[PDB]
């Protein structure tokens, strides 16, 4: 088989055969962000230094054209002071784009294209700085690594709950800090037919889990349990505890999506519970005590489960009873 | 002494820029840093980001791509552009070496525009798989910038007498030509493909074929370099390891030559009867067109089978002769030229010049052999169409018996039709031998002398003997043939009944004259196989004889001065890719008068 | 593959096959020798059997008589193998069972006994012998750089090595591809064969269209197995040829650099170039 | 015809006779982010350049009014080191501003005014380098230029399923990386007029997709197909296959909007569907496959559809039988 969610979060679709790379080309600072580390350092690197090499060239050059590499007496002031060869200039081009400017190399007022290159040199390293530096920050600042802190179960639980077979999971977050806005979508995916012929390789149909004034919003600060009640118009409605096997063609996504409170940004948590990963017979063992006047969270029981007594009939079959 | 551009002389003198800048000569060759320089900072930055940034889960194959207008002579223009360079960046070297500073700017340039060079075919070509006719501008620029800083360059030589005497001046030259056409096919498609300048966006008219055809064969829509060195094959060959093919991954024949694309040229031509005269003129005029080119990469890969031994003679020359002293004796602005002549005396050039000769000899025997080969199944696709007609619809009143022969059909689409089809294969090669022929001769007597003539003259000889020994080797498989028959019919009698013949134990005296039936087969394959042994020591050994009579003769007949080694490995080298192009001339000619009777067969045969 | 070719050395024998190796392997070294001693004459030659040189034409004359015996030591073997060949399988036919033969299609063996029989007299010696000379003189090939330059060979090794990957996925793909030519040339002329018998019951009953466009079927499959068959072994050649004009280039950058460090050589050097 | 949004998400409307100038005036930084590259190019250069200028003048004024420009004699300290005419004043300016600071010109302490324009400048310089460079950031990390990759079908169809009309569309997104919180609203663009005879020109409708729990809120990681169930309640209940035509005056818009997850910008996605881009008798062609243990989607078949038996009677005529 094959996963479509990655248990941590991954998707596991190739994007194949695309024939418009020019909407790739168009859109240049999402692919400039995108790159893994690796290139993003390489791209860093790159962006400054070949910078760097390309103004070198051209004091090198007008100090050539002016005469200041040869050192026929004196009595000539040069465009830029003490350039002698590429090296010379391009330490100047550093010192110059990075302002850092120690001054033994130093513009003056005889060559007017000199003082062109310095103003252009100046804008165009400006550009550059503010680019580079914003997208390495933004890099950095990705909200998508803070969903490595947000835990799912291992595994999910169906059982009774007032009366009603619920599809049950267990979602909680390590850090400290909160999640803004924390919204829970969870879809089924799986190949459905419709009557009229047309088969949808991955029909993503969504279900509701049970909040009371709607869904989709929770407050996630102790770990909660989150569950679908499998009712007359839920795609689970018809699930029996034979087909929860491994080769089954029926898979559970759930979907955590908040700002985070530390840096402002959104983010997500995906993961994925296949037909063998979701557990009949089971339910979840509480974790929360009370120490002190501080609840305490026990993490190391987070995905345990006991074996409660739960009809093995579909939740077709219990409404017929 | 350290590293300097323009050379560490007199005081560094040669940096002043005193009487125009243009007139000093480093500042001029500094100058045309720029063009290559531009090329890398924008080519990189839009080759990573389009096409090396997203990888791994993003895949942006393009199965159907159309070629820019001019594609064919841009890559020529490259390669030439690129050979070029080569010599220039030689040239180069062999100037800076005798002056006691390295003067980086003779070959620094032309080794930087060697990769710009080769930048500008990578990004051409991801451009034109790709569209973007847009991003071609970057190509405009680098060209006008390349053209106007090569021509300054070319002018000045010009102003300070620089004749092309000079090897410099006239690689120059040469660039501003290759630079000069390189701008105008940029220019051309702008006119053809009218994208910025005009309002109307010429439709690109997407290729007919190449769609989700099923076509894995993608050999007539590859650039020219991947036609030259089959590099689409290499990935289909590279999963063919993995898995078996079949006849799906195989695809479907493209649109030009599938069967009926042949067939329907074929019937066209025969408008001009149906003899043999008129057959040929038809064949001719439908499949001309193309043979022609496959025997002129026939002939240019001759041409430059000589740059084998002529480099071979060169090096040795100059290696043995000892000496070692180098001097350019031409020195203008302070900067030594080097002559024609002079540059073709370093062993290191000859081995460079000879690797590069190879390279585009190698690549135009292959070019050759597949466009002979491709036009040569073509003509059998639409022969069979035309051998299926006559014997189908448009035949009425059938002579008599059963379709004239049942037997004579089955061999004719079978065994005759091939015949044909490799006469075409080998048609270029009948063509060309004698043009490999007659120069490989002559460079020989212009080698060794007279000592050369007697040497090629018993090769050419061995020609008729080649054939002479072909004819006996053919009726000797036809005797064997009609003894084979037999033995085959005689064994052929219970051999697919042996599984009821076992049972009579009648097969214990039925096997016993397979030996006589054998033996009488077998005294003709020792006929068939002397003939075999024959040639083969006609053809392995002959070499040796011929390079005997070659050397020997220098003092029996010659009487003249010791030979040097030079000499005698040119004419060895010559002898070596002499030899073997006969054994092919035996076989074609033998090819030659079955195909000749093949398509007489079918010329009758067709009313 | 070729793992069972370890066997077949019994028709051979013994003697036969060993006097085809010393004579196969000795025409090469002699050869070598040749060009050697021409090398080493002509270096000679610009200045001790310095006179006239007979004696290394003399190695010469006795080489192609050694070539000449040669051809058709490794010739007449081929037949005799080819009679025990045939008498093997005379014997085993005779005494095959009954019910065996009846059990097998029973005409395998006819194809067998018949066509690859005819491939093993006619062919398979010529084939072997021009295998045997070309595995040889590429090794031969490859000591006399050796020898010219010890220092080629440094590099020469990894360069076999790639050449070795090209040679292993092209007989896989080739073979394959040769499979699917003789696959695609069985209904082209067969339904020739078809075509000459019952033309009137087609032409009459039917339109003949359908008949006529089959066979293009026919020719496409039959011609895009030709091509891509053509295009793999334009694709092995040019490789290999780039692979050969590489190794050119290496060698003779290297023994350029030792006549110029001092390393003598002189026309020694053009030997190997050749 | 005209079209209110383009396919490629362009809106094709026209603001025209505003009497309201102050209201773009009082709005500054939009403006400036909103303009075209070239105009923010012109922006950049000249807010830098002019600034670099107009303290140029002043230090080469104070340089005049203290007698510095004059080469009479020595032994007087400059209000600045090295200055002699308006070129060495204007290098100086750039100095200062950019931070190069070579040194050969150097500010004294004998001109407390020079002191205070060393300090204004400097105030003046960080303020006008935080703004421009900031500035610039927003302009390159804009995330419409995300919605270049997120590709809609060029024709929509309408087919049977699950035994009612459903406006179908597919949507797919090319970058490897996610939509976080990504909403899908269509709405339908047409000319309608109340029976008391008011008429509005564009009059947009907003029609719901069927999602399940609502609707508002997909999972984009592969290719999804969007559709409107046509009923008694919607716009398109009494559509005809007859009025599939090109002048019709009948639109549909599609809106994807969600936070880019590599930069953290929500973003929006456009497009139109007329109503010759609509296809009756049609049905989309499933494209993701499963190869090894990774889907594969299959982009070259992406707008593909194939003809489905579907009536030719309005979703209105169906209900009636
Ligand atoms: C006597 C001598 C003594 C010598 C002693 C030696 C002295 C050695 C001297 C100095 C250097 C040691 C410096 C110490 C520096 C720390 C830099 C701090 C900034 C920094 O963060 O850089 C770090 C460290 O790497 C570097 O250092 C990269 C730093 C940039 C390198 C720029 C070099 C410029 C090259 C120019 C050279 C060529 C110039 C040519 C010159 C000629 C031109 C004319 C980058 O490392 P990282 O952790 O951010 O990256 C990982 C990694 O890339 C993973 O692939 C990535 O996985 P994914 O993103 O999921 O795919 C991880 O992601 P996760 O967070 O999810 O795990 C990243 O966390
Ligand atoms: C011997 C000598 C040798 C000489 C050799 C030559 C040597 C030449 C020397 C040095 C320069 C070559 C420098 C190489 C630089 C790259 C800069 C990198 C920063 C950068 O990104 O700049 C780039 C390149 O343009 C420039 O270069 C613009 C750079 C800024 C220019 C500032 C110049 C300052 C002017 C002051 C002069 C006047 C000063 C007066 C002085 C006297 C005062 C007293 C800007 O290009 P872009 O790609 O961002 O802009 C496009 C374009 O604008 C399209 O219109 C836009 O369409 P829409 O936005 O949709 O409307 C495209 O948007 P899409 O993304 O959707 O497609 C943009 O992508
Ligand atoms: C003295 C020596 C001077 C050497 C330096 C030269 C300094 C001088 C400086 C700059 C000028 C030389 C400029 C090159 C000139 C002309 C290019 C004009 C072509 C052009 O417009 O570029 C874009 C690509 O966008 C980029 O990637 C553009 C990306 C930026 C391009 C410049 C790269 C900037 C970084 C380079 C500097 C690197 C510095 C360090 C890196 C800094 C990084 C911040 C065209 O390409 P496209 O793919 O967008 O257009 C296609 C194509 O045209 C289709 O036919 C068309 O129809 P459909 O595909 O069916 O829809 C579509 O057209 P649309 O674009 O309208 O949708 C597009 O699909
Ligand atoms: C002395 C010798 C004198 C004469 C020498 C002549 C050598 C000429 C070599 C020129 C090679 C350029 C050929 C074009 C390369 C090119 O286009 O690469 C492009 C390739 C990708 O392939 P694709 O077909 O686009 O793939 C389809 C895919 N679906 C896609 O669109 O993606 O992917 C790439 O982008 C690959 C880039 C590789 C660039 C390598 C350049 C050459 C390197 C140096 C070798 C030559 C110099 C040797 C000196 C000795
Ligand atoms: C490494 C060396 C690279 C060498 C590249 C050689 C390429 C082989 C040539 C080759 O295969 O051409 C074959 C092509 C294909 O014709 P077609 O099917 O009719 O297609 C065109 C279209 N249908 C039309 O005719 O409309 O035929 C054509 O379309 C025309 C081909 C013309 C080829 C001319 C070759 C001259 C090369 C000169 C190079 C000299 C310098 C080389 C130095 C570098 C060496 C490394
Ligand atoms: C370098 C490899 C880059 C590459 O693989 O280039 C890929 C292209 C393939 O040809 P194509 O784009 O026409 O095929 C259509 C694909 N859409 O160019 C070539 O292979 C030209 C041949 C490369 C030269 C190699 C010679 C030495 C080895
Ligand atoms: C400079 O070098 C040149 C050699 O090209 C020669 O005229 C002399 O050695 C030097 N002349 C002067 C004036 O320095
Ligand atoms: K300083
Ligand atoms: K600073
Ligand atoms: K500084
Ligand atoms: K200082």
């Amino acid at each position: 088989r094959a996963r479509f969610v990655s248990k941590k979060g991954n998707c596991n679709v190739a994007h194949k055969n695309i024939r418009e790379r020019g909407r790739f080309l168009q859109d240049v600072f999402t692919t400039l962000v995108d790159l893994k580390w690796p290139h993003t350092l390489l791209i860093f690197t790159m962006s400054f230094l070949c910078s760097w090499l390309l103004f070198a060239m051209v004091w090198w050059l007008i100090a050539f054209a002016h005469g200041d590499l040869a050192p026929g007496e004196g009595t000539n002031v040069p465009c830029v002071t003490s350039i002698h060869s590429f090296s010379s200039a391009f330490l100047f081009s550093i010192e110059v784009q990075v302002t850092i400017g120690f001054g033994g190399r130093m513009v003056t007022e005889e060559c007017p294209l000199a003082i062109l290159i310095l103003i252009v040199q100046n804008i165009v390293g400006l550009m550059i700085n503010a680019i580079m530096l914003g997208c390495i920050f933004m890099k950095t600042a990705q909200a998508h690594r803070r969903a490595e802190t947000l835990i799912f179960s291992k595994h999910a639980v169906i059982t009774l709950r007032h009366g009603r077979l619920c599809f049950m999971l267990r979602v909680g977050d390590l850090r400290k800090s909160m999640i803004i806005s924390a919204t829970i979508h969870m879809q089924v995916v799986r190949k459905t037919t419709s009557p009229e012929g047309e088969v949808v390789p991955l029909h993503q149909v969504d279900i509701p889990m049970e909040n009371g004034v709607g869904g989709n919003s929770i407050f996630l600060v102790a770990p909660l349990i989150i569950y679908h009640v499998i009712d007359s118009n839920s795609p689970l409605y018809d699930l029996a505890p034979s087909d929860l096997h491994h080769h089954q063609d029926l898979e559970i996504i759930v979907i955590l999506e908040g700002v985070v409170e530390t840096t402002g940004i959104t983010t997500q948590a995906r993961t994925s519970y296949l037909a063998d990963e979701i557990l009949w017979g089971q339910r979840f063992v509480p974790i929360v005590a009370e120490e002190d006047g501080r609840y305490s969270v026990d993490y190391s029981k987070f995905g345990n489960t006991v074996k409660v007594p739960t009809p093995l009939c579909t939740a077709r079959q219990l409404d017929e009873d | 002494m350290p590293l300097a551009f323009c050379g560490t002389e007199n005081h560094s003198a040669a940096y002043r820029v005193d009487q125009g800048v243009l007139n000093n000569g480093c500042f001029v060759d500094a100058l045309n840093v720029v063009p290559h320089v531009f090329l890398l900072f924008i080519t990189f930055p839009i080759l990573f980001i389009g096409w090396g940034s997203q990888s791994s889960k993003v895949h942006i194959h393009h199965s159907t791509w159309l070629h820019f207008p001019g594609h064919n002579l841009r890559w020529i223009l490259t390669f030439i552009l690129l050979f070029v360079l080569v010599c220039e960046i030689a040239e180069g070297i062999l100037s800076d070496g005798v002056t006691e500073s390295r003067h980086l700017h003779l070959y620094m340039p032309a080794g930087m525009a060697f990769m710009a060079a080769i930048t500008s075919v990578v990004y051409y070509h991801n451009i034109e798989t790709s569209n973007f006719p847009k991003l071609l501008i970057a190509l405009l620029i680098y060209w006008t910038l390349a053209f106007i800083t090569k021509t300054i360059k070319f002018v000045k030589f010009y102003d300070h007498a620089i004749g092309f005497s000079q090897l410099r001046f006239c690689l120059t030259g040469l660039l501003v030509i290759l630079y000069g056409m390189l701008l105008l096919v940029e220019v051309n498609v702008i006119r053809v493909r009218r994208y910025i300048f005009f309002k109307t966006p010429r439709e690109v008219k997407p290729p007919e074929d190449l769609q989700d055809l099923g076509v894995r064969f993608l050999q007539p829509f590859v650039n020219l370099l991947s036609k030259g060195t089959y590099w689409w094959m290499n990935a289909f060959i590279k999963t063919a390891h993995k898995k078996p093919i079949d006849l799906r991954a195989i695809g479907k024949l493209p649109i030009a030559m599938r069967a009926l694309t042949n067939y329907q040229r074929l019937c066209v031509a025969f408008d001009a009867p149906q003899g043999a005269r008129a057959i040929w003129r038809a064949l001719c005029h439908a499949f001309g067109r193309r043979l022609i080119l496959s025997s002129t990469f026939r002939i240019l890969a001759d041409l430059l089978g000589f740059a084998g031994p002529l480099c071979i003679f060169g090096i040795v020359d100059h290696l043995g002769k000892e000496n070692h002293v180098f001097q350019p004796k031409t020195q203008f602005l302070g900067v030594y030229f080097v002559s024609s002549q002079e540059f073709l005396g370093n062993a290191y050039v000859l081995a460079v010049l000879l690797f590069l000769a190879l390279l585009l000899q190698r690549t135009f025997l292959q070019a050759s052999y597949y466009v002979a080969i491709e036009t040569g199944i073509n003509l059998r696709g639409a022969i069979q169409t035309k051998i299926y007609n006559k014997i189908m619809h448009l035949s009425t009143s059938n002579l008599s018996m059963g379709e004239m022969t049942a037997g004579q059909i089955c061999n004719l689409v079978a065994i005759d039709t091939n015949q044909l089809m490799w006469f075409f294969f080998l048609c270029p090669n009948l063509w060309a031998m004698p043009v490999q022929i007659i120069v490989g001769v002559i460079l020989l007597y212009y080698i060794l002398g007279v000592s050369a003539l007697i040497g090629a003259a018993v090769i050419i000889l061995l020609a008729p003997v080649q054939y002479f020994v072909a004819t006996k080797l053919s009726q000797a498989q036809r005797s064997t043939l009609e003894h084979s028959n037999e033995r085959l019919k005689q064994t052929n009698e219970m051999l697919r009944g042996m599984k009821l013949l076992k049972l009579y134990a009648w097969e214990s005296i039925f096997c016993s004259r397979v030996e006589v039936t054998r033996r009488k087969e077998m005294t003709s394959l020792r006929a068939f196989a002397v003939y075999t042994s024959i040639s083969i020591f006609m053809n392995t050994a002959i070499p040796i004889a011929a390079v005997l009579i070659t050397f020997v003769g220098h003092v029996s007949f010659f009487k003249e001065s010791d030979l040097s080694p030079s000499v005698a490995f040119a004419s060895l080298s010559l002898f070596h890719i002499l030899v073997t192009p006969l054994f092919l001339l035996s076989s074609v000619v033998r090819s030659t008068v079955k195909a000749l009777v093949s398509v007489k067969k079918l010329s009758e045969f067709l009313s | 593959p070729w793992r069972a070719c370890t066997k077949y050395l019994s028709s051979a024998g013994i003697l036969l096959l060993s006097l085809l190796v010393f004579s196969q392997l000795l025409k090469h070294m002699v050869l070598v020798a040749i060009d050697y001693w021409l090398a080493k004459w002509t270096d000679s030659a610009l200045v001790d059997q310095s006179v006239y040189a007979m004696v290394f034409t003399l190695l010469c004359s006795l080489g192609i008589v050694l070539c000449l015996v040669t051809s058709v030591t490794v010739e007449w073997t081929g037949l005799k193998v080819a009679k025990r060949l045939h008498r093997s399988l005379l014997n085993r036919i005779i005494l095959a069972p009954m019910r065996f033969f009846e059990t097998t299609p029973l005409g395998s063996i006819l194809n067998r006994f018949s066509s690859d029989c005819n491939t093993i007299d006619q062919h398979i010696p010529s084939t072997l012998e021009c295998l045997s000379r070309s595995t040889l003189l590429c090794v031969s090939a490859l000591t006399v750089i050796s020898y010219v330059t010890p220092v080629f060979l440094v590099a020469l090794l990894p360069l076999a090595v790639v050449c070795y990957f090209i040679q292993k996925y092209f007989r896989v793909a080739s073979r394959d591809l040769q499979q699917l030519d003789d696959t695609t040339q069985l209904p082209l002329l067969s339904h020739f064969a078809e075509t000459v018998e019952g033309l009137t019951t087609i032409r009459a009953f039917r339109y003949e269209a359908r008949f006529q466009q089959k066979l293009l079927e026919y020719t496409d499959s039959n011609n895009i197995a030709s091509l891509f068959l053509t295009a793999a072994n334009r694709w092995l050649e040019v490789r290999m040829e780039y692979i050969g004009a590489c190794v050119v280039l290496i060698a003779a950058a290297t023994s350029i650099s030792n006549s110029l460090h001092r390393e003598l050589s002189a026309g020694l050097v053009g030997l190997g170039l050749t």
